[PDB]
């Protein structure tokens, strides 16, 4: 996704099983205005990953992308 | 033999988890 235009719909579901945080490069929010907040994880090939940032375990995933 | 593989490439299994989610169900 070169632009955020591709990502219009908000994730209302979770991935089958937890994704590898080590293959995650960066993260981004859906739209915010969505019924429920959600953050998409960017894999090596920019696959569509949906995880709820309100979860403590998910926050750790986002954290690894933020701090050093 | 029995085969149950449909080639997992994320787009399928990984991102097709929906009927297994509790969408407003009282259990």
């Amino acid at each position: 996704s070169p632009y955020s235009s591709d990502t219009t719909s908000c994730c209302f579901a979770y991935i089958a099983r937890p994704l590898p945080r080590a293959h995650i490069k960066e993260y981004f929010y859906t739209s915010g205005k969505c019924s429920n907040p959600a953050v998409v994880f960017v894999t090596r090939k920019n696959r569509q990953v949906c995880a709820n940032p309100e979860k403590k375990w998910v926050r750790e995933y986002i954290n690894s992308l933020s701090m050093s | 033999m029995d085969y149950q593989v449909s080639s997992p490439i994320y787009d399928i299994n990984y991102y097709t988890s929906e009927p297994a989610q509790k969408i407003n169900v009282k259990q």
